[PDB]
């Protein structure tokens, strides 16, 4: 919030660890739509 | 902790919120302050010790 | 990575007003072999260079103009089973507010 908590090297690294997980989540998730999108193109198209 | 606090008067950390970028900081935001404080100490605790 | 690809942009020795077979085709042929590019949103710019100008017009490909580029094989002019409802055209238009970068081949050039 407003006063800047210290957080140990552990601690950061694996928040690091937790937000790139995240990331990567939504990016394969993202990329799944993306195949549903192109099935509905293609088989609106077929 | 006391450390951080003690940073927290430094004219420093008040341009560490307007120009991050002067500082190899890459966000105004408190997570990304709170990480360059705790990293920037360290350094110096460890090079000390 | 950041940005999705949004289609291609090729130049015409003269403004014709009709999408070519062989750039419908083109892009059919990309499009099936690279899954990223979505059909909705990638689309064709033609620049022709009409007489002391450049003539620039935005194309779509539909559905069907899909499928008929991905199954031809005919590369000249008049190919069969192409049809005008294979293409639609989409508004494009310019922008003095922000500028865009170029990327190139690293070892060689591009010509």
């Amino acid at each position: 919030e407003a006063k800047p908590k210290f957080l140990s090297k552990a601690e950061r690294e694996a928040e690091a660890l937790k937000r790139r997980q995240q990331e990567v989540e939504e990016r394969q998730r993202m990329l799944e739509e993306e195949r549903k999108k192109r099935k509905q193109f293609q088989d609106l198209g077929r | 902790q006391d450390a951080v606090d003690y940073l927290t008067w430094t004219f420093l950390y008040r341009r560490m919120t307007q120009n991050p970028n002067y500082y190899n900081l890459q966000g105004i935001s408190h997570r990304h302050l709170s990480d360059h404080l705790s990293e920037l100490v360290e350094q110096t605790l460890s090079d000390l010790e | 990575k950041e940005m999705e690809p949004l289609g291609w942009i090729h130049t015409q020795p003269n403004e014709s007003p009709q999408l070519s077979p062989q750039d419908v085709t083109t892009h059919a042929k990309i499009m099936a072999d690279n899954p990223s590019w979505d059909g909705e949103k990638t689309i064709i710019i033609t620049c022709s260079f009409t007489p002391g100008s450049c003539t620039l017009t935005a194309y779509k490909l539909t559905p069907s103009g899909y499928e008929w580029g991905r199954q031809n094989t005919d590369k000249g002019n008049n190919p069969k089973g192409y049809l005008p409802s294979h293409y639609e055209r989409v508004q494009m238009l310019l922008s003095d507010r922000f500028l865009g970068f170029f990327m190139v081949p690293a070892q060689s050039s591009w010509n």
